[PDB]
This record gives structure tokens, C-alpha cells and sequence, in this order.
RNA sequence: GCUAAACCUAGCCCCAAACCCACUCCACCUUACUACCAGACAACCUUAGCCAAACCAUUUACCCAAAUAAAGUAUAGGCGAUAGAAAUUGAAACCUGGCGCAAUAGAUAUAGUACCGCAAGGGAAAGAUGAAAAAUUAUAACCAAGCAUAAUAUAGCAAGGACUAACCCCUAUACCUUCUGCAUAAUGAAUUAACUAGAAAUAACUUUGCAAGGAGAGCCAAAGCUAAGACCCCCGAAACCAGACGAGCUACCUAAGAACAGCUAAAAGAGCACACCCGUCUAUGUAGCAAAAUAGUGGGAAGAUUUAUAGGUAGAGGCGACAAACCUA
RNA sequence: CCUCCGCAUAAGCCUGCGUCAGAUUAAAACACUGAACUGACAAUUAACAGCCCAAUAUCUACAAUCAACCAACAAGUCAUUAUUACCCUCACUGUCAACCCAACACAGGCAUGCUCAUAAGGAAAGGUUAAAAAAAGUAAAAGGAACUCGGCAAAUCUUACCCC
RNA sequence: UCUCUUACUUUUAACCAGUGAAAUUGACCUGCCCGUGAAGAGGCGGGCAUAACACAGCAAGACGAGAAGACCCUAUGGAGCU
């Protein structure tokens, strides 16, 4: 879960902890770094779940939904559009099951699309005076919403039931704390009725 | 006098994306036929207009 | 030669070196004239385990619980929620006297009691 | 084998750079600025050689004179040894004495 | 392992509980004695001339007749000052290399974009 | 507790008490045959026999009759690709003997699984793979290599 | 690369950086005094200029001192401004003979002294030069109070000086009760002295002693936050009530 | 067609600017990385030598104030190699670069790691796809030595003149260095790739500028002065000195241990003779099993014996039943 | 068939022929699969051995050698008492291996106890042939040092003299 | 030991299989006699000889390999000792 990557490590469409990534980039590997455009956290507009337009490539002018975002290489994978074909089930006597597989796209290769007219548009991050902070289109001036995407938790909160080891909301939020000038040790000692009468004595710290 | 060989390679694909991922492989086709169309046994004999 | 990089442990020296090094366990007594080890009951950490029969708090939480803005507890917040109401009441009543802060929870010296805070008498 | 098998990437040069287009400007500033400034004062570089050409032994001696008090210890040891060696070479060795 | 993330969840939950207990204890100690670092210590300067934070060790006899303690030397004997300067210069060299490399990388990035 | 400073005990002083212990132990399956009352644990280095006995009888209420301990040396033989030795951690194992005649056999956790629920993320692609394999294995030696695709 | 400051300025930079920067100003100035000691083992030039032989030309001359070496026995005792001379000689005072490393040591004597300000008898390892200096100064007290640090060349002498200066500044019951007029007479024998009390403490203190004194001066164990918070809250309550 | 070849970029260098660092918990001066006990010892000190003087014996730049100039002047000095001031003068606050290197280069550095050494200490090597490897596809080949495809043909520095023909015919004593003189049987070299060796003044010469004046203060000047160009190598001792590190080998010693069968026992620094210590002679070995061994044969084997452990003496020294012995091959 | 070995302890070393998988590759001086290996998993459990002791005074002439006669010199390896203080107890560490020092899976070096040929532990020959030269042995007619610098070596058991 | 050597065994050896070094090497299409010549020739002159190519031996030559001769001399090069 906590693995540190080498200073010049290639992000390669597979998670760093994956077996395929371990095969591709063993610790012995050293290769020339790919240099990417520096983009801050406050101007990256396209998020995982919105519809983008491919400006050029093998298919130019077709609309698609991003399925994965790799911020370490300015990559957005569009669902089944900028694809090349490969086999997955491989044996020494029979191989087949040719599938389409997407190739990553740089962020200049795609543009955001607004739901009114379904056209490519540029986005500027205009800070709303209501408190929240969202994107705004340039040509027409609409609020393009952050798309709803399933979270990385792999769960849906509405169809969630408490397990035998999950504490319920009521007794997990019920406030039993009363602030006091006593330590946890004193509180547990007195609560469990442990009587200590002999005193701790002077000790030399140095 | 201390050097070995390298390039341990495996030449078989596997099912590693379903092992852990938040994106899926986007398919374009199906496995077989929803229901096989049985042709008439005497289709060659009935290759005319109609009977 | 000898292994400089390996960590020096209790398995490595002669017979005298073995048994003197140790592995980090804390002593619970002393050695007497006949090499007999005297254990001290008070030097052995006694585990303070509570009762969990009627305890309704599981080691996990429900996802239906709602988030909250974090706020690390500070000495100012603890004072405000611990002594401020009582001292406000006994100042409004006019009984607050600045000399004796003891009855508000303060104590001048920390030597007198058993769990002293600055030198950290207790264990954990 | 010594030659590369491919042609090196084509190296484009912008001749109308800011620096290339403004090169030489404010030279002759003493000649046609009433000699308030010398062209040698337009030079940027080390403190011990601005407006000064010098030999290699001369350069080492000047560097140790002007900036050798705030030098690193190993660098100053190297400078002292270099000055010693250069003294010996330029004063005892070679043709033409 | 069936669901390894359970171990991580438990570990971080206990870490949060320890954080909460430590925060309450720290606030109480600050309120009552105005101190942090509930282990007493002192800024000292060891035999190699470095500045260390020496933590105390709760002995039973005073330090002036503690025989083992009086064998440690918390002072310089300044044959170490040249080594101190050499370490300082090594640190300066490493820092200068780092800054220069940052400059070069920025220049390359701007050169392309 | 571990990685903590113990208060120094002085004669006549209070009892040393730990309220939130820092010791975590593993109940390991023995690699050899052991008596029926012997339970094998893997405990931290700083834990002692008295510590483990009190741990077991205070947290799990397990009656303990005997405790023995030893230190297993982890291997320092594996070399990194840079020829740097990789050290497996040394650990401590404890053999506890139960008190009142109780016996303990290590459970068999992993057997047995029997589940056939509906799936879409991986089972659909498995149905893909299986159906393609079952439909595309119709080669014929009588043909000698000519592709069996064209109707002609 | 290069250091921002030359290596010989580093001591001054440390002096203005930390607790040395919090040391008292007069002590710091006395530390930075850098005044030259009187010639002892060499004869000074009488004049800045001198007309030399071999040409009737006036040439500027400067007197350079000898690097005399002081063993710690000197710090324990009261020598003059003189110590060990670690030099070299030629075999028969001719430069074409061997060069031999020579050491010249002072002739030391053990003698007893009385301090009128301290009212105490000290035994010190002394030499003829400082005996003569005491004779010229008319008393050990006068010699110690008149001679500067660059000339006493002894931590013992500087400690004696600080003791007498503190005695004079305090005007304390020096001799004993029942002799107030004798005490006053001894005090008035040295009116041209007695710098202020807070200044006489830092006299004859090395840098380490000064830093240690200043560190024990600012010990000031921390005050509980309880007092600060209660004071703030009561001031807030008074402010809100008076409105 | 194998082995191979090729590649840019990790980083580095020199400047400028700016004064820079360091307690999460625990452990760490004892045998460091060790939870817990009664003699409290303590640092302050002129480098030397190589080298130059063509030997060497006084002497021989090297030190920590911005520049420049006075000036290489006054002075010093086996008055000689060389050493060398000062008075005085005056020294314009701000700008993020490169006619630097690009994997044998540039830092030793992927690292002070691996490895070597008891220790102080020494100290490496190396990587290259592509947008995507969640594209393993088919291309991309072409290029050093070494080989293979494909051994050989009377005769001869390997070739040249040729010729219808490869050879046969005719002519021809490798190269470098060193020397009076080398085919010399004098040196060096298997071969390929990469790396690998001429640094500067006085005064002259040429080419400009200005000209009894030149020069952007100082300096020179009876055509001079100012500016430029052009110009003086690489590897190698045995040595000497300073400061550390070494007595786990060995020399001697100190403390506290251990071993010595059997026979003759004269009583024993006695005899035969094991274990054990040593190493007389022979043979083998000589890049060996071994940087001193093996087999046999030998000297001793209750003593001035052998031997385990810990400690001590160290290089201008230690130790020595003096072999100029030994002090980590 | 060999055993001049072996089993323990000390010292040293530090997981270094236990299991499973890869053995397509990789070290095996070749191989099977395991001493010249890769990854994972597993193990050495204290009674043996280390790790000791409250002070202040005071005491301590008579070796050992079956310790008995006898006999020595080099003259030796072991002991308390008096008063005060003191009523808790079984912690911690070593425990594996075919192993250490010699660059090596090196005919070398390596303390002590135990049986001194074993109940331990091991294998000189990859296969063939039967040249020379070489190494190690065995046997040899007649002669018996004629060899050689020299009875070196070998075989037999050996007298007398001289120098130091 | 020798006159005066012989026979056998083991190792080595030679062949087959596996694994697999080092010193050395200007290039070599690398003969003999006489003569010559930096004075001792495979390579030069005059003669003679002469299809090609493995394997086992031997040690006359390749002024054979190894070690920038230790003997001798020289150096205004060292060091130990008296
Ligand atoms: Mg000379
Ligand atoms: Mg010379
Ligand atoms: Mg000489
Ligand atoms: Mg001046
Ligand atoms: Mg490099
Ligand atoms: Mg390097
Ligand atoms: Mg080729
Ligand atoms: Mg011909
Ligand atoms: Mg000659
Ligand atoms: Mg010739
Ligand atoms: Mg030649
Ligand atoms: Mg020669
Ligand atoms: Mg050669
Ligand atoms: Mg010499
Ligand atoms: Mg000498
Ligand atoms: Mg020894
Ligand atoms: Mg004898
Ligand atoms: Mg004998
Ligand atoms: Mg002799
Ligand atoms: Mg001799
Ligand atoms: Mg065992
Ligand atoms: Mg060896
Ligand atoms: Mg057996
Ligand atoms: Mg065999
Ligand atoms: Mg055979
Ligand atoms: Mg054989
Ligand atoms: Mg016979
Ligand atoms: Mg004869
Ligand atoms: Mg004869
Ligand atoms: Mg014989
Ligand atoms: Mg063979
Ligand atoms: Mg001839
Ligand atoms: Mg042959
Ligand atoms: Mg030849
Ligand atoms: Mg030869
Ligand atoms: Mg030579
Ligand atoms: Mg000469």
C-alpha cells in the first residue's frame, strides 16, 4: 500500500503495485525520463467521468467518456475510442479473443464538452461568489458540472448495510466526552476502582 | 568474474485488470449467437420463389 | 575478516558476550549472590484491561455516518470547555478570588500526586 | 565502430533572439556617453577577473588574492598546490631560458 | 489474504485513537506545567562537535557521582572544528548542485513549452 | 508496551501499570508436531514470558500453565541486484502450555469455498473467454493448413 | 563555490547570532577591544621614522612583537607580561652556522601578597617583572586595578580585579563590623575605580563563562497556560462588564 | 549471420546570488546503537621535509586587508640561488549565465555502496523500444576485431611490375626507437575500439591607429607609443618529512589455565618410544594441494617443553639465548 | 574396500544439501535433482551455559604429588570471624547447518573431553587401451660401492679413529 | 649405487565422452649447404631441395619464454653501518 517509486519512474497505464508494472519496470531499470507539462492542482479541469472531444488522432470529431486519469503524465483514457486491438488469452497452441484496448491521450488532444449543444469548448475556472468553485465555459458561459463518478472505495453508500463489526451511526456519533482536567489514566483508574495508596518518589533525570 | 544472465520473460496473457482496477475493458462484440437460426432441411429444394 | 555491516546482536560474541547483550526486553528484577533472580511484582507491567460485556462500539464504523471538519484539540479549547464556565459563574457571583486557582482544577506543583504530567511518571 | 547510425536531431538556431539581436548594444558607452562608464564595467563574471586577462599562474594568484579567504578548504588547498606547481613549471622548466 | 485492507483500516484507526489520547495529554500538560516534550532533555554538543537533543535517562543517583555518565563527553576539544567546516562545505556543495539542477530542468521545460 | 520509557521503580513505589498496551501477537501454526496443549505465538522482541502470560490471561482470559520463548534469526543471505544483503527480520516465538487440561488444534481456515453468484466485471469476460475457446477449437488435420473460414 | 563571508569573520557572526548577541553590550565591546600589550621581551622603536645608515634617507619603521607563549601555570599565577619565548638561534650568532630551536623561560618565584580591598593574603607564583610593576604601582591592589587584561596576562589577575571591582562598587562590609572608618578609608584609597555594579560582574569573564552566566540568568522555567488563560478570560469579562 | 554495433540523458563542472543544517516514539562513549547505582582524570605548546641553489652545509615565494599604481623600486641575501615592502594613490548601490562535459567524458559516485584490508585506509563497474507493453506485431537491415558461409597446393616481409590466367616469371633484407653503423638474433609491439603528450615572458618581426607624442590617471618617448598576431610536452624511481593505524602473524613479557601413552624407572634440563612440537636428508611439486606443500626419513618429546585465553611493549621505535632475526605473506 | 577417524564442548561463522515450486534459462567443473541456486515457507523451547553478591573492621605460618611412610626444592592453585541491614523470587540471552583461518567445496592451520578402531564416519577407478618419456612401488642371476664429490637413495644393522 | 639392466603393478600416458586455463604472440605463404653482413641468417648472394594436410615423440636452433642483469661501470641518484 505504501511503496516508494524511483525518482525517474515511468507511469505506464498500469498501477505501480501491479504485477505487470513490476515486470515492465523492475528496480534495476533506468531510462530517459518523459518530460511533461507542469499543471497545478487548480487548473486541471477534466475529471474522471465527463465527456470529452478528441481533436485529432485516428478518430477526430467523435465524443467520448474518460475512464481513467493519470495526472503523472497528463493522460486521459477515453472509453473505447482511441483504441488498438490485442489478444488477451494466450496459450502455446491457441490464441484468440482479440479485443479493443484504449491508448492514453494527452490533455491537449481532448477538450471539454458542455451539455447544451454538445460542442467542444474551453473552460476557465471562475470562482463563484456563492462559496463553491466550479468551471465555466468561455464561448457561451454556462456552468459545466463536475460529473458524478463512483468513488475509489468501491462502494455505494445508499445500498449499504451495517455488518456485525461496523458501529452504527447513532452510537458512533453519540457524544460521551465531558471535558475534564484529568488524564485517561486517572479516569480509567477511578472508573474501574483501582486503589493505589503508596506514592511515586523523586527520580534523577539526566 | 561475477555476472549472470537476464531477461526473464513470460509469453502468456492473463486476467490482471480484474485483479484490481476501477476501469474495465470496453468490449465491442459478443461471445456467440443469441440463438442459432436452424435452416430448413430442404432449403436447396425450396430455393425457388415460394411453395 | 569480520562482518562490519551486520547488526551486532546477542548471538555473535563469545560465551560472556552472549547473555549480556539482550534483545530489548525490560528488566523485572535483579540478581542475588547465588545467581538467583529476584522478581519484583511492581516492576512487571500489569495490564489494565476493561470490561467489554456491555460495550456497544465495534472496531469499524458504518458508511452511513457523516463527515465532519477536523479540529485538533488545543490547550485553549480544553480550558474553554473545562474551567471557563465554572470560573465565569463564580466571577459573576463575585466569589472568584485570583489567589486560589486550585479549586478550578489547577495545582501548583506536580510532585504530590501519582501520575505527574511533565516528567511523565506513567507508562501509556 | 564509432559513427552514429542515424542523423543527429536537427538543431535549429534562432538568430533573431533577444540576446543575439541586442548583442553589442551599449558597447562604446564610454566613447559616446561622455566616458561616465567604461566598457569593461559591462562585463559580468568572477570577481577576480572582470576587466583583466592574465596568465594561468597570474589567474590563480589573483583568485587567491581577491577571493581566497572565503573559499572552501579543499578548493583553497587545490589552489595553493596549483600555484606551487605552476610556479615551478613557469620558472624552472621548458625551452627558451 | 481475503481482504487485506481491513488490517490497514484497523492500524490507522488505532493510530487515530493514539493521536487523540496524545493530543488530550499534550493539552493538559501545557495547561498545567506549560511544557511540551514530556520527556525532559537538553540541547547539548557531543564529542564530534554536533548539536544534539539529549534526552534524559531517569537515574537513581546524582550525576556528579554517576560514574558511567561522567565518561560521556558533551564538549568539543576543538580539533573537530576543521571537520565541522568540511561537513558544512560538503552540505553547501550538495545544495548548490541541487539548485543548479533545478535551474537546468526548468530551462529545458521552458525550452520545449 | 514497546518503544516507550518505563518509569523507574523505586523500593516501596507503586505498581507499574500499562493501560493501552503496544504489543501485538500472531497465533501461528506450528511447523513441527507439538503436544495437544501447546499453542504457538509469534510475539515482539521486547515481550517477555510474564508479559505474554498476563496478556493472554487479561485480554483473552486464556488459562496459561507454561510459557517458553526463543529468538529466531532471520536470514541475512539474500542479495539485492546491487549485491546488498537483504535481512529478514529476527523474531521471537513463544510456546504456551494450557492450564486446566485444555487442548488446541490449529483450525483449517481456507477450505471450503462454494459460491456461484452473478458477476459482470469479471464473470462476463470469463464467459467471453470460455465461449471463444469452446467455439474456436475446431481444427482439422485432414485440411493440411487451408483456412477453414470461406464457404467456398 | 564560495562562502558568503570570509572564514575569519565567522567568529564575529557567531557573536552577533545567538545568546552571545544577548550578552551585555559593555562585555561585548570589551571582547572586541583588541588593544596591544606593552613591549616586554623586545625593545620598541622610539619613533615612527628613522634615518638609517648606508643612505641619509628617512624610512618608516614599525615595531613587531614576539609571539610569546603562556603555559596555564601563568594563568594560575601572576607573571608580568612575560612568558616563554619559542624561537630559533644561530650556533655562534653567525648566520652561516646551524639553526637551533631555543626556548627562553622566565625565572619564577613563590611570594606572598596582601590585598587591602580583599583583606586576604595570597600566595602566588611571581616573577621579578611583576614585583617591579607592583613596586611602581605602590601595592598589589593598585597594580591589579591599574593594569589592563592585555598586560596582566592571567585569569587569576582578572578574577582578583573583578573581586576588587565588585567590592568597591558594592561598598559592602569589607573589613568587618566595628571598623567602619577603616573600611571607608580603604574604600576611599581607590575612588578612581568602582565602575557600576552591573558592569563589574562581567569583568575578566571568558566567552564560555559569560554564556553560562547569561544562560543561568535566563533560566525562567515555563509558566502554566492555566494562569495565562485565566488572566485573559478575566480581562475579557471585565471588558464586557464595564461596557 | 553470429558475436556485436549505434543512440540522449541521468547527472556533473565553472560562475553568480544568498551566510547553512540538523529532536515523530525508542536506543546509542560499556563490547556504541546496551532502561535502572558512590572517585568526582581531562584541551590549551615554533611544523618538518621534498625541492631550488645544477652537490650541500646559511638560505629557497606559499601567510587570508577588494582592484590598479608606486614596483619587481627601496631593501634582504653562502650579496647567490632567490626573497621583497611601504608612504602615497584610488577600488559606482539592483539584473536567474555558459564559443562547459554528455556514460572510458563530466563528481569516485547508480556509491563511498559492492569488493579488498586486523586497522587506519583504498575503492569499482554499469543505462539506452515505443504515444501506448492494459500493443510482444515483425521487421528494418547496412558498419571494428573474432569467427561462419567457404581449410589447403612447390617458392620464400607476403607485395609490385604485370599478364589472357589466382599462382607460376622478374624485382624487393617489416616498422619504431637507439646508434658510427640494425634485416639484425638490440628495444617495443597479439589485435580491435576509445582515451592518451608544447602551457609563457623579455626583446625582436608583421599588421592597424595616432604621431613629437602615444596610451581610458600610474608608463614610455633624440619616431615613438598604443593594440593584435605569433612562443617554450607526457609517463617512470629508489628516497625524505609530518600525522595517524597496527603485537588476532611473529619477538619478548604479564595474569590465570591445560597437555605429556607405554617401557627402562639410577636420582635425572636421563634413554627408547606415542600423542604433540620442530624441520635433517631425499624425491615429487615449481601458475604447485600449497605466495613454502606432499611422501618417506629424521631432532625432541617431565622440560631452558608444548599449548588455549585475555592483556602489555611500535617505527628517530619495540623485541631479540645477535640470525642485521621478527614486528599481519 | 578405507578409516590417523569420529561424537561433543570452546572459539569462529551466521541460516549456508529441511519442505514446496522454477527448473524454459541460470552455478552443478557433466548429469539425475542437490553442498558451488532462485523465490516462498518452516525451525534452535532450559534443567546445560552465560548474566552474580550490602556494608564496616577483622582473620588467613604448616603445598601438591592415592598424602599415608620416605624425600626434597624451583617453596606452591582454593579457609573466616564480629556487629548492623535484609523475609519479594525462577526474568533475560546462546541453543540450526555438511560450519572456522587460508582469494576456492584449498593434500595446509586449528584448544579440550571421550572409544583409541569403532556401535562414528567414509570411497582411491567417467569409459577404454596397455606405446614412449616421467612418478611411486615390488622382484631380480653372478658380483657386492667396482657408483659417486660424497654409500645420495635403497637394503641391512653396524667397528674404530680425528677436527669443532 | 654400479658392471648392466630387465619384468610386472599403480599413477601418468594415448583414444572416446563432459567441462575447460596460463605464460607467450610485429606480421609470416616459417627449408638445407657455403659465403656475406651491427662480426653466430628460415627471410641477403650463389647453389641445392620442394604436391597438400593431420597424430605421436624429441629437444639441436628460433642468440626460445619468465624477471627494464643481482656481476661490472656510470649518476655532482639513494640508503644501512663505522
Ligand atoms: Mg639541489
Ligand atoms: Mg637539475
Ligand atoms: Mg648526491
Ligand atoms: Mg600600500
Ligand atoms: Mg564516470
Ligand atoms: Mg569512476
Ligand atoms: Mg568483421
Ligand atoms: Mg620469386
Ligand atoms: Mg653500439
Ligand atoms: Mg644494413
Ligand atoms: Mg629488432
Ligand atoms: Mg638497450
Ligand atoms: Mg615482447
Ligand atoms: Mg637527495
Ligand atoms: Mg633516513
Ligand atoms: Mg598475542
Ligand atoms: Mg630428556
Ligand atoms: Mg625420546
Ligand atoms: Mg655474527
Ligand atoms: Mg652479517
Ligand atoms: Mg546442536
Ligand atoms: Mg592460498
Ligand atoms: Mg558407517
Ligand atoms: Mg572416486
Ligand atoms: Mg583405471
Ligand atoms: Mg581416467
Ligand atoms: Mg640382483
Ligand atoms: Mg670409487
Ligand atoms: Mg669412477
Ligand atoms: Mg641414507
Ligand atoms: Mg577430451
Ligand atoms: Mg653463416
Ligand atoms: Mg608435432
Ligand atoms: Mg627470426
Ligand atoms: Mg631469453
Ligand atoms: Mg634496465
Ligand atoms: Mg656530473
Amino acid at each position: 500500500s505504501k511503496v516508494t517509486l524511483p525518482p525517474h519512474y515511468r507511469y505506464g497505464m498500469s498501477p505501480p503495485g501491479s504485477v505487470a508494472d513490476k515486470r515492465k519496470n523492475p528496480p534495476w531499470i533506468r531510462r530517459r525520463p518523459v518530460v511533461v507539462e507542469p499543471i497545478s492542482d487548480e487548473d486541471w479541469y477534466l475529471f474522471c467521468g465527463d465527456t470529452v472531444e478528441i481533436l485529432e488522432g485516428k478518430d477526430a470529431g467523435k465524443q467520448g467518456k474518460v475512464v481513467q486519469v493519470i495526472r503523472q503524465r497528463n493522460w486521459v483514457v477515453v472509453g473505447g475510442l482511441n483504441t488498438h486491438y490485442r489478444y488477451i488469452g494466450k496459450t502455446m497452441d491457441y490464441r484468440g479473443t482479440m479485443i479493443p484496448s484504449e491508448a492514453p491521450l494527452l490533455h491537449r488532444q481532448v477538450k471539454l464538452v458542455d451539455p447544451m449543444d454538445r460542442k467542444p469548448t474551453e473552460i476557465e475556472w471562475r470562482f463563484t461568489e456563492a462559496g463553491e468553485r466550479v468551471r465555466v465555459s468561455t464561448r457561451s458561459g454556462r456552468i459545466i458540472p463536475k460529473p458524478e463518478f463512483p468513488r475509489a472505495d468501491g462502494i455505494v453508500p445508499e445500498t449499504w448495510i451495517d455488518g456485525p463489526k461496523d458501529t452504527s451511526v447513532e452510537d458512533a456519533l453519540e457524544r460521551t466526552y465531558v471535558p475534564c482536567l484529568k488524564t485517561l489514566q486517572e479516569e480509567v483508574m477511578e472508573a474501574m476502582g483501582i486503589k493505589e495508596t503508596r506514592k511515586y518518589k523523586k527520580v534523577y533525570w539526566y | 568474474t561475477e555476472k549472470e544472465f537476464m531477461q526473464h520473460a513470460r509469453k502468456a496473457g492473463l486476467v490482471i485488470p480484474p485483479e484490481k482496477s476501477d476501469r474495465s475493458i470496453h468490449l465491442a462484440c459478443t461471445a456467440g449467437i443469441f440463438d442459432a437460426y436452424v435452416p430448413p432441411e430442404g432449403d436447396a429444394r425450396i430455393s425457388s420463389l415460394s411453395k | 575478516g569480520a562482518d562490519r555491516m551486520s547488526k551486532w546482536t546477542s548471538k555473535r560474541g563469545p560465551r560472556s558476550f552472549r547473555g549480556r547483550k539482550g534483545r530489548g526486553a525490560k528488566g523485572i528484577g535483579f540478581l542475588t549472590s547465588g545467581w538467583r533472580f529476584v522478581q519484583i511484582k511492581e516492576m512487571v507491567p500489569e495490564f489494565v484491561v476493561p470490561d467489554l460485556t456491555g460495550f456497544k462500539l465495534k472496531p469499524y464504523v458504518s458508511y452511513l455516518a457523516p463527515e465532519s471538519e477536523e479540529t485538533p484539540l488545543t490547550a485553549a479549547q480544553l480550558f474553554s470547555e473545562a474551567v471557563a464556565p465554572a470560573i465565569e459563574k463564580d466571577f459573576k457571583d463575585g466569589t472568584f478570588d485570583p489567589d486560589n486557582l486550585e479549586k478550578y482544577g489547577f495545582e501548583p506543583t506536580q510532585e504530590g500526586k501519582l501520575f505527574q504530567l511533565y516528567p511523565r511518571n506513567f507508562l501509556r | 565502430i564509432g559513427i552514429r547510425l542515424t542523423l543527429p536531431p536537427p538543431k535549429v538556431v534562432d538568430r533573431w533572439n533577444e540576446k543575439r539581436a541586442m548583442f553589442g548594444v551599449y558597447d562604446n558607452i564610454g566613447i559616446l556617453g561622455n566616458f561616465e562608464k567604461h566598457p569593461k564595467e559591462l562585463i559580468r563574471g568572477p570577481i577576480w577577473l572582470r576587466g583583466w586577462k592574465g596568465n594561468e599562474l597570474q589567474r590563480c594568484i589573483r583568485k587567491r588574492k581577491m577571493v581566497g579567504s572565503r573559499m572552501f578548504a579543499d578548493d583553497l588547498h587545490n589552489l595553493n598546490k596549483r600555484i606551487r606547481y605552476l610556479y615551478k613549471h613557469f620558472n624552472r622548466h621548458g625551452k627558451f631560458r | 489474504m481475503p481482504s487485506p485492507e481491513r488490517l490497514d483500516k484497523v492500524v490507522d484507526s488505532m493510530d487515530a485513537l493514539d493521536k487523540v489520547v496524545q493530543e488530550r495529554e499534550d493539552a493538559l500538560r501545557l495547561l498545567q506545567t506549560g511544557q511540551e516534550r514530556a520527556r525532559p532533555g537538553a540541547w547539548r554538543r557531543d564529542i564530534f562537535g554536533r548539536i544534539i537533543w539529549h534526552k534524559f535517562k531517569q537515574w537513581v543517583i546524582p550525576w556528579h557521582l554517576n560514574k558511567r555518565y561522567n565518561r560521556k563527553r558533551f564538549f568539543a576539544l576543538p580539533y573537530v572544528d576543521h571537520f565541522l567546516r568540511l561537513e558544512r562545505e560538503k552540505r553547501a556543495r550538495i545544495k548548490a548542485r541541487k539548485e543548479n539542477l533545478e535551474r537546468k530542468k526548468a530551462k529545458i521545460l521552458l525550452k520545449k513549452f | 508496551a514497546r518503544n516507550v520509557v518505563y518509569p523507574l521503580y523505586r523500593l516501596g513505589g507503586p505498581q507499574l501499570r500499562v493501560f493501552r498496551t503496544n504489543f501485538f501477537i500472531q497465533l501461528v501454526r506450528p511447523g513441527v508436531a507439538q503436544p495437544e496443549d501447546t499453542v504457538q505465538f509469534r510475539i515482539p522482541m521486547e515481550m517477555t514470558r510474564v508479559d505474554l502470560r498476563n496478556y493472554l490471561e487479561g485480554i483473552y482470559n486464556v488459562p496459561v500453565a507454561a510459557v517458553r520463548t526463543r529468538v529466531q534469526h532471520g536470514s541475512n543471505k539474500r542479495r539485492d541486484h546491487r549485491n546488498v544483503r537483504i535481512k529478514k527480520p529476527d523474531y521471537k516465538v513463544a510456546y504456551v502450555q494450557l492450564a486446566h487440561g485444555q487442548t488446541f488444534t490449529f483450525p483449517d481456515l481456507f477450505p471450503e469455498k462454494d459460491e456461484s453468484p452473478e458477476g459482470s466485471a469479471a464473470d462476463d469476460l470469463y464467459s467471453m473467454l470460455e465461449e471463444e475457446r469452446q467455439q474456436r477449437q475446431s481444427s482439422d488435420p485432414r485440411r493440411g493448413g487451408v483456412p477453414s473460414w470461406f464457404g467456398l | 563555490p564560495l562562502h558568503k563571508y570570509p572564514v575569519w569573520l565567522w567568529k564575529r557572526l557567531q557573536l552577533r547570532e545567538g545568546i552571545c548577541s544577548r550578552l551585555p553590550g559593555h562585555y561585548l565591546r570589551s571582547l572586541e577591544e583588541e588593544r596591544t600589550p606593552t613591549p616586554v621581551h623586545y625593545r620598541p622603536h622610539g619613533a615612527k621614522f628613522k634615518i638609517n645608515p648606508k643612505n641619509g634617507q628617512r624610512e618608516r619603521v614599525e615595531d613587531v612583537p614576539i609571539p610569546i607563549y603562556f603555559p596555564p601555570e601563568s594563568q594560575r599565577g601572576l607573571w608580568g607580561g612575560e612568558g616563554w619565548i619559542l624561537g630559533q638561534i644561530y650556533a655562534n650568532n653567525d648566520k652561516l652556522s646551524k639553526r637551533l630551536k631555543k626556548v627562553w623561560k622566565p625565572q619564577l618565584f613563590e611570594r606572598e601578597f596582601y590585598s587591602e580591598i580583599l583583606d586576604k593574603k595570597f600566595t602566588v607564583t611571581v616573577t621579578m617583572r611583576t614585583l617591579d610593576l607592583i613596586d611602581e604601582a605602590y601595592g598589589l591592589d593598585f597594580y591589579i586595578l591599574k593594569t589592563p587584561k592585555e598586560d596582566l596576562c592571567s585569569k587569576f589577575g582578572m578574577d582578583l580585579k573583578r573581586g576588587m571591582l565588585l567590592r568597591l562598587a558594592r561598598q559592602d562590609p569589607q573589613l568587618h563590623p566595628e571598623d567602619p572608618e577603616r573600611r571607608a578609608a580603604i574604600y576611599d584609597k581607590y575612588k578612581e575605580f568602582a565602575i557600576p555594579e552591573e558592569e563589574a560582574e562581567w569583568v575578566g569573564l571568558t566567552l564560555e563563562e559569560a554564556i553560562e552566566k547569561q544562560r543561568l540568568l535566563e533560566e525562567k522555567d515555563p509558566v502554566p497556560l492555566f494562569k495565562i488563560y485565566v488572566a485573559e478570560l478575566i480581562q475579557q469579562l471585565q471588558q464586557q462588564a464595564l461596557s
